[PDB]
This record gives C-alpha cells, sequence and structure tokens, in this order.
RNA sequence: AAGCGAAUGAUUAGAGGUUCCGGGGUCACCUUGACCUAUUCUCAAACUUUAAAUAUGUAAGAAGUCCUUGUUAC
RNA sequence: GAAAUCUCCAGUAGAACAAAAGGGUAAAAGCCCCCUUGAUUUUGAUUUUCAGUGUGAAUACAAACCAUGAAAGUGUGGCC
RNA sequence: GGUUGCGGCCAUAUCUACCAGAAAGCACCGUUUCCCGUCCGAUCAACUGUAGUUAAGCUGGUAAGAGCCUGACCGAGUAGUGUAGUGGGUGACCAUACGCGAAACUCAGGUGCUGCAAUCU
C-alpha cells in the first residue's frame, strides 16, 4: 500500500480538572510529573461560576502532553487499567480517542507517603505523516479528505494493534 | 450637544470597500511622488496616522512637499467668499496619482509627436481637441432592412 | 424671543458678488513647510549655480 | 387612552420608523395572522388568483389590515366552506406611529409645555404602500372567482384610500403565466413544497437536481 | 462543510502569496517601502530561503511591476567551489551568503575595494565605508517567515554576506555562541560554525561512539573518505575559489527549452472546452437516468 | 432607488432532516421540545453587496514639452 | 452535568481592542510572552473648530538623545 | 511548458468533492552532540539527503457545482432623478416636455494572467 499513510500516534494528552488550587495541585503536578516524566502545566480557568470554587488565574488543572515511544508506552499502559477494551464512543469524528483512569501512584510506579490519590483522563491525539503540513510556519496547509483520519480507521488501527476490541457493552 | 470633531460623518467616508479590507496592496507604497505632481485624496481607512480631514477625501491637488513616508499635498479650499491653500501631510496610501494628469501628458507626447511630424509634411494638424461634431450626412439602404414598422402596445396590468 | 438660530441663504449669493477668485498662484511657491533637510540643501545648490554662472558669465 | 382617527396618519409624511434598537417600547401589531383559509395547499389545487391592489402611496394602520382581513374570511368562508381558498395578507405593518398626547382637562397649559420636547411616543405600526404595490393576494380556484371578488371588494371598505381588485395571470403565487407554468409541471419541472413550489434550474449540480426531480429525466428519456 | 452560499460570496481572500503562505505581507510593507525623499532608490533585499536540499539567497529589488533579481546565490552550485554535501548546514549557509556577497560586488564594480575579511575569525564586524571611495553596498536581510533564533542558518548567509564585503546591518544578538552573561560574541565558537565546527565535532563524536550512524548519515563523507578534522581544508578551498571566480558560471543546460516544453506539454492536463463540455453533460444525462 | 433564495436587524407560511444537553406513550422502541437545509411574504433614519440623477475636485501647456550638461553640505 | 480542564475539526471575524457609538484590525491594531520608557528635548510648519484668531486635539517633519528589533523599520502616549 | 525563490494585480486566483502528476524541484520524510525552544525535537532550532513516498501538501484536470468576474438590443429606457408648465388631481400623487439613467432578475461566457532569476527527458 503506502508506509507513509500508515496511521500512528501523535500525542497522548492527560488532564486532571480539580476544583481547588494548592498542595493538592502540588501533589498533582508532580505525579504527573513522574508519570509520563515530564512536568505537566497547569491551565487557568478562563471564567468564574462560583459554583466551582474557581477564580481566573487559579490553575484549576493540570495537563502533560507525551508523544513519541514514551507516549507509546504509556498508552497500554492504561487500557490496561481497563484491560485494553474501550467504547464505539470515546472514538472522535476526527479519530481522536480518549478514556479515564483514576489511580496511578501504586499503579506503574513506587508509591510514597504525602503523595494523594486522584482520577484523570486520558486522550489519544492520532493522526498520519504528513502532519507538519498543517503546523508548519510556512506554506501551511490542510490535509486531504483521503488523508483525513476518521471514527472508523483509529477503530481498525485500534483492532490491529493491542489486539484490542470495541463495544463491551 | 452637537459634535464636529475631526471624523464626524464618516461612517461611510474611512470604510474600507466590500471584499478590500485587510493589508494595503503594496504598490501604493512603491509609487514614486515628486513635488509638483498632481495627486488626488481618497483616504483609505485602514490605516489611521496621517489621515486627511474628510473634506479632502476625493479632492485633487499638486505635491509640494515629499517626506519620509508622507506628502505634502496643496489643496484649494473654498473658505466663504475665496480659497485658500491648504496644505497637508498625508501618509502616502491616502493619495494615488491621478490619471487626468497622464492623459494630459500624453497628448502633449502625440502633439510633438504631431508637431515633428507636420515639419516634412502634413501642415496644419489641427492640435486642438474638437468636440463632438454632428454627424455628417450618409446613405441608409434597405437589404434585408426593411424598416419593421412599431405601434404602442395595449396596457395590460402584468401583474 | 426665539429667532433663526443659523441659515445659509443668500451666502452663496453673497459669495459670487465679488466673485470666488483663485489665490493666482505664483512662480516659485514659497518654501515653507517643506522639509528642513531638503531646503537647507536647495540653498547650497541656488548658491553654486549663481557662483558657477558668475564665472561664465565673467 | 384611546386611539386617534387614521386621517391623523393616512400619508407617508416622515421615514420609515420601524421597530428597532433605537425603538424599544413599541405596542404590538393588531394583525397576527397574515395566512387564512387551506394554507396547506398544494399550487395545483389553487390556480386563480385575485389581488387588492392599492392606486395610492399612504399607511395602512394595522387595525385596518386586521378588520379587513377579518371581514374578507368571514365572508368567504361562509359561502364557499373554509377549505376552499387561501387569503394571504401581502404587507405588514413595520412603520411606528408616533403621538404627542395633549392634555384635554382645564388648566392644561400649567402641566403640559405645549409643542417642546414634542418627540412623540410610540403609538401604533403602519404599512407603507407604493402605487401598484400589492396588498392582498388570494389564491383560489377558478370556480370561486366572484365569491373572492365579494370579499376582496368587502375589505376595500375597512382600509383608506382607493385600492382595486384585479385577478392575476400567474399561476398561483408563483412568478410565471399560466401556460408555461402548465409547460414547467407538465415536463415535471415542478415540485411541491407545502404552500408552494420548486422549480428545476437548467443549472446546479446534476445529481442533486436528478435526485430532486427524477420525473423531468424519465420523461426526457421516454 | 459545505459552506453557505453567503460565506463564500463575503470572503475576501487574502493575497494569494498569503493564501499560499510563503509570503508575511505585514513585513514586506515595511522591507519594501522607501524614504520618499529618495524618489527611485532600489531598496534591495537579501532573500534567504532554507528549503530542505538547498539554500536560496539573491539580492532582490522591487518595482511596481514586481521583483527584479540583481544576482542569486543557490547551495547546489557550491559543488563548483569544493562544498560537495552538506549544501544546507550553517557552514554552507556562510558560503553561499559569501558567494552572493563577493557575486554582486564583481557584478557592480566594488569588488576591488570591499574585500570584506580575507582572514576570517568571525568576529562582528561591518563593512566601515572606505573614505574618498564609494560607499559599500548596503542589502538588507529579508528572512521571510523564518524564525529569528540565536545560532541559525538564516543568520549564516548574513555572516556569509558581512564578512563578504557587503554592509547587512545586524548585531550578535542571534549569531551562534552569543553570551546572556555578558556583551561578548565567542569569537572561536563562531567561528566553528563557518568551518562546520558544529558538525565536524560531531562527526567525531559518531565515530568514537558507534559506527551505525556515522554510516547512515555522513555516508557521503564516508563516500569520498574524508575526516572531519579535514572540513576546515575543505571549507576553506571553498572561501577561497569564492572570492576568485564569483562570476555565477551556470550549466551546461542539456536538452533546450524546446524539448523542455515539449516533454512537459505532453503530460500535463488540457481544459475541456465548452462543446466537449456540453456533451460530456448530455451523455451524463442519458447515464445517469438511463432508466435509473 | 434597489436588496434581503447577500451580511446585521426584523419578519409570514408551509416542507425535509435528531444527539442518550429531557419522547411528556412499552429501558433502544410510530410517538410533536428544537435547530439546520431548501423555499415563500414583507420591510429598515441611526442595515447593506450594488447603486443613480443632480451637486462636486483636478487637468486641457510657452511658469509647457524635448535634447545636452552645471551646482548641492541632500 | 448547560456551564470547571484538555484534544481535534469547521470557523472573513459573527471576538478583543479601558470606558459612548461609529470606523479599522487576522502570521494583527486581538490573545500570550521578552525588552523598555519617545508618556523625552528645542522650537517651528500644518489640518480641524476658524476670524482661517485662540484653546484643545491631531499630522508630517528637522535637529538631538534614546527605546526596541537581527534588521528594514516603528515609536514625539493610548488603533481613529 | 513544468518547478522553485521573490513578487504585481489580489477569488477568472476563493470553496466543496473526486482524480491525475513522466524527469526536475518542492514537500512529507529520517536523527538530537552543538545553537535554540517548548510540558512534549509536535512547533521551532541543529544535522544528513542518507531508509522512502507521492499518501498528503503542492500543481493541474472534472463538476448542467456554489462563489467570483465580464458582457447582453436580459430586466429596462424600468425605478429613480435634474429642469418646465396658470399640466392633471380635493389631496395623496400622477402624466407630459427636454435630459441623465439604475439595482435586483433572465441569459451567455469564463474560472487566473504576468515580471525577475534559477532549474527540469
Amino acid at each position: 500500500q503506502n508506509p507513509m499513510r500508515d496511521l500512528k500516534i501523535e500525542k497522548l494528552v492527560l488532564n486532571i480538572s480539580v476544583g481547588e488550587s494548592g498542595d493538592r495541585l502540588t501533589r498533582a503536578s508532580k505525579v504527573l510529573e513522574q508519570l509520563s516524566g515530564q512536568t505537566p502545566v497547569q491551565s487557568k480557568a478562563r471564567y468564574t461560576v462560583r459554583t466551582f470554587g474557581i477564580r481566573r488565574n487559579e490553575k484549576i488543572a493540570v495537563h502533560v502532553t507525551v508523544r513519541g515511544p514514551k507516549a507509546e508506552e504509556i498508552l497500554e499502559r492504561g487500557l490496561k487499567v481497563k484491560e485494553y477494551q474501550l467504547r464505539d464512543r470515546n472514538f472522535s469524528a476526527t479519530g481522536n480517542f480518549g478514556f479515564g483512569i483514576d489511580e496511578h501512584i501504586d499503579l506503574g510506579i513506587k508509591y510514597d507517603p504525602s503523595i494523594g490519590i486522584f482520577g484523570m483522563d486520558f486522550y489519544v491525539v492520532m493522526n498520519r505523516p504528513g502532519a507538519r503540513v498543517t503546523r508548519r510556519k510556512r506554506c501551511k496547509g490542510t490535509v486531504g479528505n483521503s488523508h483525513k483520519t476518521t471514527k472508523e480507521d483509529t477503530v481498525s488501527w485500534f483492532k490491529q494493534k493491542y489486539d484490542a476490541d470495541v463495544l463491551d457493552k | 450637544g452637537k459634535s464636529h470633531g475631526y471624523r464626524s460623518r464618516t461612517r461611510y467616508m474611512f470604510q474600507r470597500d466590500f471584499r478590500k479590507h485587510g493589508a494595503v496592496h503594496l504598490s501604493t507604497y512603491l509609487k514614486v511622488y515628486k513635488v509638483g505632481d498632481i495627486v488626488d485624496i481618497k483616504a483609505n481607512g485602514s490605516i489611521q496616522k496621517g489621515m486627511p480631514h474628510k473634506f479632502y477625501q476625493g479632492k485633487t491637488g499638486v505635491v509640494y512637499n515629499v517626506t519620509k513616508s508622507s506628502v505634502g499635498v496643496i489643496i484649494n479650499k473654498m473658505v466663504g467668499n475665496r480659497y485658500l491653500e491648504k496644505r497637508l501631510n498625508l501618509r502616502v496610501e491616502h493619495i494615488k496619482h491621478s490619471k487626468c494628469r497622464q492623459e494630459f501628458l500624453e497628448r502633449v507626447k502625440a502633439n510633438a509627436a504631431k508637431r515633428a511630424e507636420a515639419k516634412a509634411q502634413g501642415v496644419a494638424v489641427q492640435l486642438k481637441r474638437q468636440p463632438a461634431q454632428p454627424r455628417e450626412s450618409r446613405i441608409v439602404s434597405t437589404e434585408g432592412n426593411v424598416p419593421q414598422t412599431l405601434a404602442p402596445v395595449p396596457y395590460e396590468t402584468f401583474i | 424671543a426665539k429667532s433663526k438660530n443659523h441659515t445659509a441663504h443668500n451666502q452663496t449669493r453673497k459669495a459670487h458678488r465679488n466673485g470666488i477668485k483663485k489665490p493666482k498662484t505664483y512662480k516659485y511657491p514659497s518654501l515653507k513647510g517643506v522639509d528642513p533637510k531638503f531646503r537647507r540643501n536647495h540653498k547650497h545648490a541656488l548658491h553654486g549655480t549663481a557662483k558657477a554662472l558668475a564665472a561664465a558669465k565673467k | 387612552m384611546a386611539r386617534r382617527p387614521a386621517r391623523c396618519y393616512r400619508y407617508q409624511k416622515n421615514k420609515p420608523y420601524p421597530k428597532s434598537r433605537y425603538n424599544r417600547a413599541v405596542p404590538d401589531s393588531k394583525i397576527r395572522i397574515y395566512d387564512l383559509g387551506k394554507k396547506k395547499a398544494t399550487v395545483d389545487e389553487f390556480p386563480l388568483c385575485v389581488h387588492l391592489v392599492s392606486n395610492e402611496l399612504e399607511q395602512l394602520s394595522s387595525e385596518a389590515l386586521e378588520a379587513a382581513r377579518i371581514c374578507a374570511n368571514k365572508y368567504i368562508t361562509k359561502t364557499v366552506g373554509r377549505d376552499a381558498f387561501h387569503l394571504r395578507v401581502r404587507v405588514h405593518p413595520f412603520h411606528v406611529l408616533r403621538i404627542n398626547k395633549m392634555l384635554s382637562c382645564a388648566g392644561a397649559d400649567r402641566l403640559q409645555q405645549g409643542m417642546r420636547g414634542a418627540w412623540g411616543k410610540p403609538h401604533g405600526l403602519a404599512a407603507r404602500v407604493d402605487i401598484g404595490q400589492i396588498i392582498f393576494s388570494v389564491r383560489c380556484k377558478d370556480v370561486n372567482k366572484p365569491v373572492v371578488i365579494e370579499g376582496l371588494r368587502r375589505a376595500r371598505y375597512k382600509f383608506p384610500g382607493q385600492q382595486k381588485i384585479i385577478l392575476s395571470k400567474k399561476w398561483g403565487f408563483t412568478n410565471l403565466d399560466r401556460p408555461e407554468y402548465i409547460k414547467k409541471r407538465d415536463a415535471g419541472e415542478i415540485k411541491d413544497d407545502g404552500a408552494f413550489v420548486k422549480f428545476l434550474s437548467k443549472k446546479g449540480s446534476l445529481e442533486k437536481n436528478y435526485n430532486e426531480f427524477p420525473e423531468y429525466f424519465q420523461n426526457l428519456s421516454a | 462543510d459545505a459552506k453557505s452560499s453567503a460565506y463564500s460570496s463575503r470572503f475576501q481572500t487574502p493575497f494569494r502569496r498569503r493564501r499560499e503562505g510563503k509570503t508575511d505581507y505585514y513585513q514586506r510593507k515595511r522591507l519594501v517601502t522607501q524614504h520618499k525623499a529618495k524618489y527611485n532608490t532600489p531598496k534591495y533585499r537579501l532573500v534567504v530561503r532554507f528549503t530542505n536540499k538547498d539554500i536560496i539567497c539573491q539580492i532582490i529589488s522591487s518595482t511596481i511591476t514586481g521583483d527584479v533579481v540583481l544576482a542569486a546565490a543557490y547551495s547546489h552550485e557550491l559543488p563548483r567551489y569544493g562544498i560537495t554535501h552538506g549544501l544546507t548546514n550553517w557552514a554552507a549557509a556562510y558560503a553561499t551568503g559569501l558567494l552572493i556577497a563577493r557575486r554582486t560586488l564583481q557584478k557592480l564594480g566594488l569588488d576591488e575595494t570591499y574585500k570584506g575579511v580575507e582572514e576570517v575569525e568571525g568576529e562582528y564586524e561591518l563593512t566601515e565605508a572606505v573614505e574618498d571611495g564609494p560607499r559599500p553596498f548596503k542589502v538588507f536581510l529579508d528572512i521571510g517567515l523564518q524564525r529569528t533564533t540565536t545560532g541559525a542558518r538564516v543568520f549564516g548567509a548574513l555572516k556569509g554576506a558581512s564578512d563578504g564585503g557587503l554592509y547587512v546591518p545586524h548585531s550578535e544578538n542571534r549569531f551562534p555562541g552569543w553570551d546572556f552573561e555578558t556583551e561578548e560574541i565567542d569569537p572561536e565558537l563562531l567561528r566553528s560554525y563557518i568551518f562546520g565546527g558544529h558538525v565536524s565535532q560531531y562527526m567525531e563524536e559518531l565515530a568514537d561512539d558507534d559506527e551505525e550512524r556515522f554510516s547512515e548519515l555522513f555516508k557521503g563523507y564516508l563516500a569520498d573518505d574524508i575526516d572531519a578534522d579535514s572540513l576546515e581544508d575543505i571549507y576553506t578551498s571553498a572561501h577561497e575559489a569564492i572570492r576568485a571566480d564569483p562570476a555565477f558560471k551556470p550549466t551546461e543546460k542539456k536538452f533546450t527549452k524546446e524539448q523542455y516544453a515539449a516533454e512537459s506539454k505532453k503530460y500535463r492536463q488540457t481544459k475541456l472546452s465548452k462543446e466537449e463540455r456540453a456533451a460530456r453533460v448530455a451523455a451524463k444525462i442519458a447515464a445517469l437516468a438511463g432508466q435509473q
């Protein structure tokens, strides 16, 4: 066929939407750093609601993105939380897919006291070679309709990979 | 109270034409303006530095000064019972070459050509522009063109 | 009490009575407002041209 | 506070003054219903069309529009049935009329400053009409022409100015005359759209035209 | 998705060269504009473009009709002067900047003076005007859309032009080896970059580390069997040659343009005329409505 | 003036298309809560693509055109 | 969860630009970041209000000294 | 004639779907010691044109395609309008005379051209 058109991981984004800020976020920051090997960034709330205890610039969430083999290894190391078995949904109309989990500290690293226990959201970014064409500074362009990723294309890659299956309901 | 600000009643004068918004096409910055050139001021609303007053929109005048990014234009303004010499310091994108001037130039070159040609042969070349003279006589034949008659139409409401 | 506030009636008829005249421009218009760097040199150009002409004119 | 006579607002003396974000406290129109009768009829059911057309340039109050609407509808419905016709009010009262309210009590000169600050408050709505502009349109079958004539010649009494009833040559509310409409509808060029019809365009994507007017292309292959 | 007619009707397309993304028109305004008291003097631009596997340098002056080129140096022309591989590295970008710089100086007849730097120690030295002589030719670096960064190839071509006797305005904030703890550019480090010093040590490091990468990459160096310590010699052999004959000898240009036009013509698609378009719609209507 | 099957604001009517951000009737069940698509009627001083008539600026030369070389610290 | 954070797609601007409205703006005049103080000096010229007076505001410069940028340039307060 | 770098006019160039592309280039693409930047070499910076690919970008073709452009003795001399009348009409407004003259609509065609330089079976 064509080795270039082959579908591949682009990045995995790993966010925790927290109500508050403080030592909880310090611990939640340094659980992500030890998870992915790189520090996350604290995304800030752009609006106040008085119902979530959120102010602007409060840094009420931490998310990190990982790409490459480290992203590769972390992906299956989260899907085995639910055993490489997923939903017909969670697959976007673009191909990007994601799931959610609730623990990492004693999952794949050595536990220590004063770490906290946090839930968090996986999200997989999934595209094909030629993704600089939409991101390069000069001659920035758009991927073609034949090159666009879609739901039924990532699920097939999800079948050929991880020996996984969909729709466990 | 009544407002007579610098940009009153310019809601449309300082528009940008439909699908002509955004950056100014660069040839205006590459035009060359010499003192004495006759230019006309179509204000461009995209850039607001060195803007002409709304009176000078569509006004034509000679260029008296040429500056780093601007030109000095002399416009004549009717102030009561007489005209005044107004001197404007306008950015180069608010002005453009009047093409009325160059049309006169091309005729001037033509007249010199017609004179130099008239030197050898063809005296009385009539350099003067004649007004549109009434058409001279002619013969209108009727082949394939027998005049078809025409009568006023009856009135129908049509609606 | 109240009266007319503003009126342009007869203003144009008045303006033309003594005519509307152009400012009757001149050869060599005034060099005021033109760039000081340009004028600072135009002097020296005229100074040289006069000295050259006088040298030619003996 | 009572309504002023319509003679005071008959003529188009002012520029259009609609409800807008300048004009927030306008009263609602008295006419709310513009289509009456069997308004879901296909266009083939009602070939005849008769119009009530203004011959003057004036303003028709919303109350006049409502009152004539009631009059025409009641007469036609009683004579030929509710579903034998489709009556459409073509004109909409967007022009806001303004009123300067004068106190009519003794000693009013003390409480009211006459013409100072006389910008009238919004009073009602009117429709600006021009010469030759259609006021009402009625589509029905050729049968009930006299009945709708009387219904339309009974709505006129409720309209200021002089209006005329003219039967139209166009098929229903379409823009095209009877014979060439029949030309198209015979050649499958016409599709019903509830109260009006869609016409086949000689322009556009051939697949969409084919999907939407299959009968035309079938008749072309026969 | 399936944009409304209204949107595509009110759509103002940008300039064509912004639609394709190649030209930044916000900067080009303030590059090609001229002090209006300099009526017709061209404002020459040093356009340096870094495509994959080639470098483009060209002195460009803007006219009403468009842009005219004085002399263009590319990096597929260095092989004439000794540099064979690495036609994109920092040192090669310096080489092609020197190439265009000397090319213009010999084009405009200023080559006899404005030798730039004879010995090249890689220091920040502008071309000072020679007294009682024509001023140095002044060109402005139009990088394009390339991001400015400390120690980049696009500023390598700047330093090559500055060393070529051509007066490019610049400072050391972008030259490799710039210090943040002081206002002192590192002379040795930048001289290394002129002569492949950032490449030679990498070559040697991979030589003494492994062999697969030293073979998969750098095989061109291994194909002609040259050392990383020999990079300075071949680069100096380039620099001296460019100073000698920058006259821009073109290629042989075989298979002349008549054949070039004919060959490309036979393979490029043609736009169907009106009648055959009507034929392909009158047939299409019968095929898509043929009892379908 | 024209125009809203063009933007913004309004507006009348019918037609065709649903997510677990509610079927209100059998857990995905024929099942009325929408918006979108295509039409349709009527509009706008503080809406507009387009756009008059009238009124309006300049030019129609000897203080100009062309050829040659002279000054400048620009 | 309608609405907390993230990702992708469509997005001619339907946002933001301190505050009224109107105009202007898309590798920006918007958002985020780095560096600063030109929101400086000497006066003059000019446009608007106009008596072609003032005040106010603004425009282009010159001579300086600076800022910033890699530079072109931009900057004599706030996009107008 | 194709391509690239810089462009001019800035949709006849845009948009949507499909398809094609011989060589050359472009691009995607390959790797993190140094320059450099981010949370992430994705962007950006550096390095080799080396493993390849036209999949995509890009170029060109197709669409009774939308859009855009031009034209029409197409609407329509229509609406509107300047001037005039001791013209009409209670008026609102209308017609006439001398002039100017649309817009939507209908239809037809078209769907980038070009400048500099370099390069290409």
